[PDB]
């Protein structure tokens, strides 16, 4: 017996910054946003799901410095929350 | 302690994952048990390019993002200075693994140069362009050409520029 | 004084249906998306925020009959939680 | 009862709407007082097309998403039948509207055929496309065009087809 499945499904892109614009990088700290995202995903990959902590990512870029970036997330078909439960 | 496999992520203790497990009912991803489960995440980097500027400082995203997927349980496959082309292969050759019918999950990181149409591979200039679209990524992890990540989360994180533009618009208060 | 703000922030896109694929319609019941969606902001704007509600849409098309189709949220530069708070 | 404003929408409580005002923090986006607030929506449906197939059932669509967002507190206008260029003028109207000021929030709403480029405008054809890009749409209401909505949710809805595939694969158990 065959069954049908959705072609695309359970995905979700996290980008460092908004189509059109630049994202940003120091030559011994590293990319800004992925920084950032290591930090987050320690923090709270514990208590919350991915596309969570993907938001707290994009609020901590909130306010704008000389070096602004807005992280966005697409083409998102997760059906269910994802959590890491590290340690698990 | 930081000593553990987990590194510096903050653990989730069994009152935590029991409560989480309480609070949602069916509306959470399956996680297969530790000792069975053979996850995979892969990271393409582009440090070095034929015609546009190094990117200085994506050892420290390697070593940060290798060692963060470790400690979340992954076994990362590291690639570094490929074009678009080896990219497909690379990610055609990823989505062929057996490893991912006894995973749960998979993680794909790309770290490059990028334009408004998708990530810079080594080659890449303005006269030649080598590119690889979000779209190809997409498809090439999919059900149809993925069959063994079949609804299992595949999260896909991308460092690189989207074009030339600041992202700022000015105001006043 | 002015203030530097990102160019893009603070937007949820929520499409029928996957690239490539087709979303459905009936003639007389409408549109599978759009009534999913009502009935899911109905029940759900009071305890859920907007990108929670999405999924659960999503959620809902997850098992695929004769007419398959997967809702995709799109390009989401919301920083925080948008609750509705229906009533209020 | 659904004779109140809010119709079949599921009232929040003052004890709900005080528990998710203390459970998060400040990751929530404020809403402006209802007496003095002047939320806006825009539906464009394009149900009667110059050379495709007519989308009969689209009135259910109007009706039923109309409601809604009045349901919601917003003041919903309905454009229908509208090429690129029409939708195009329509959505930087709605833009420059004095009400998204005193308002928090927005929704727009699109519903047409649709091919994998964009939405399709009445005059849509193979040989002469009338397509609005999603990439435009975001364009006329982000900061630079639109500023009175900055730092406020702009929530796009989409009824379309985005290609001629069904959408599946086949797979045994
Ligand atoms: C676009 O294709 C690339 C994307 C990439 O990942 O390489 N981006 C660039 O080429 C941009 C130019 C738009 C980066 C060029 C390098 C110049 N760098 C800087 O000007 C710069 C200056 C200061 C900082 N500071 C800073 C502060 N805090 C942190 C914390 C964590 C990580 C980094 C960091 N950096 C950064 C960069
Ligand atoms: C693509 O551009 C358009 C998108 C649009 O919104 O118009 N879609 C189409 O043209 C598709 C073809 C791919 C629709 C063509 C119309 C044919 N309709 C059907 O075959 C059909 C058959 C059965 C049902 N059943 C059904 C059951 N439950 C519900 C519940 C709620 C709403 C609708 C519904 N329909 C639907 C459609």
């Amino acid at each position: 017996a065959i069954k049908k499945a959705h072609i695309e499904k359970d995905f979700i892109a996290f980008c460092s910054s908004t189509p059109d614009n630049v994202s940003w990088r120091h030559p011994t700290m590293g990319s800004v946003f992925i920084g950032r995202l290591i930090e987050h995903m320690q923090e709270y990959a514990c208590s919350c799901d991915v596309e969570e902590i993907f938001r707290k990512v994009r609020f901590s870029f909130e306010q704008p410095d000389g070096r602004a970036q807005m992280p966005t997330t697409e083409r998102v078909t997760l059906t269910r929350c994802f959590y890491l439960f590290p340690g698990h | 302690t930081s000593s553990g496999s987990e590194g510096n992520v903050k653990l989730c203790s069994l009152e935590e994952a029991q409560r989480i497990w309480k609070q949602k009912s069916a509306e959470i991803y399956p996680i297969m048990d530790k000792s069975s489960r053979t996850r995979l995440a892969l990271i393409i980097c582009n440090e070095e390019f034929d015609s546009i500027p190094r990117r200085t400082g994506a050892e420290v995203d390697i070593t940060g993002m290798t060692m963060l997927l470790q400690n979340l349980g992954y076994s990362v496959d590291v690639k570094k200075n490929l074009t678009a082309s080896d990219m497909t292969t690379e990610l055609e050759a990823f989505a062929h693994r057996p490893e991912h019918k006894t995973s749960d999950s998979t993680f794909l990181v790309f770290m490059s140069h990028g334009i408004r149409e998708g990530i810079c591979g080594k080659k890449h200039s303005e006269q030649v362009p080598d590119i690889l679209q979000l779209n190809a990524i997409f498809n090439m992890l999919n059900t149809k050409n993925c069959p063994s990540l079949k609804d299992k989360p595949k999260v896909i994180i991308i460092q690189a520029c989207r074009g030339d533009s600041p992202g700022v618009v000015w105001f006043k208060d």
